[PDB]
């Protein structure tokens, strides 16, 4: 009973450790999956928006510069 | 000198209408100057949209 529970909980600990590793790696996969290309696309479209603002900003600069 | 008397009276009549028109144009010229004085807000505005049309032939 004593050594029984010892080995049992020891195996539970090892299993739980492997489970933690699995969840951890799952989060790792999620980030490495497509989050980086997603934000790259976001920044790309944002860059396009800056090209949009590149025109009208000139007029505001002109207003400041008379 | 009858026609000379007519000449004198008629040149004076001409002078009357002449000066009359002078006074008219003077009050009018004041209106003109006032109009343009109110209208001089088109320097920077015109320059702004001049830059607009300039950048149309830029990109």
């Amino acid at each position: 009973t004593l050594t029984e529970e010892l080995e049992k909980l020891e195996q539970q600990i090892t299993l739980t450790l492997q489970e933690i590793d699995s969840n951890f790696a799952k989060a790792h996969r999620i980030v490495t999956t497509s989050i980086l290309p997603l934000v790259e696309q976001y920044g790309e479209h944002s860059r396009a928006v800056w090209e949009a603002t590149k025109f009208w900003k000139q007029f505001f600069e002109a207003s400041a510069n008379v | 000198s009858y026609f000379e008397q007519q000449r004198q009276a008629l040149i004076e009549e001409i002078a009357m209408n002449f000066e009359h028109v002078l006074a008219n144009i003077n009050k009018l010229n004041r209106s003109l100057e006032a109009v343009i004085a109110v209208g001089n807000e088109f320097s920077s505005v015109e320059a702004l949209w001049s830059q607009f049309e300039n950048v149309m032939s830029w990109s």
